[PDB]
């Protein structure tokens, strides 16, 4: 979760996400066996 | 500007904490 620079050795690395197509909820469930 | 865990225990408790930390030598967030 960190926000710094990205120097390719061409910036802030996060894209934003436009309202591509319809947005999609995932829930992911693991199992301890 | 990264996650850290501390693993310490003061004199009866132990506690276990994982977030973005200063970290001293010789506050906190998220
Ligand atoms: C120190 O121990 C007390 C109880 O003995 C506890 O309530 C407290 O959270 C402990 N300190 C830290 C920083 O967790
Ligand atoms: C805590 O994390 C969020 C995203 O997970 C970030 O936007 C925010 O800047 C962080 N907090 C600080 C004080 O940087």
């Amino acid at each position: 979760i960190s926000n710094v620079p990205f120097s390719p050795d061409c910036y802030w690395p996060l894209n934003d996400y436009g309202f591509g197509y319809q947005p999609y909820r995932v829930v992911v469930l693991s199992f301890e066996l | 500007k990264s996650q850290s865990v501390i693993i310490i225990n003061n004199s009866t408790n132990v506690v276990i904490r994982a977030c973005n930390f200063e970290l001293c030598d010789n506050n906190a967030f998220n």
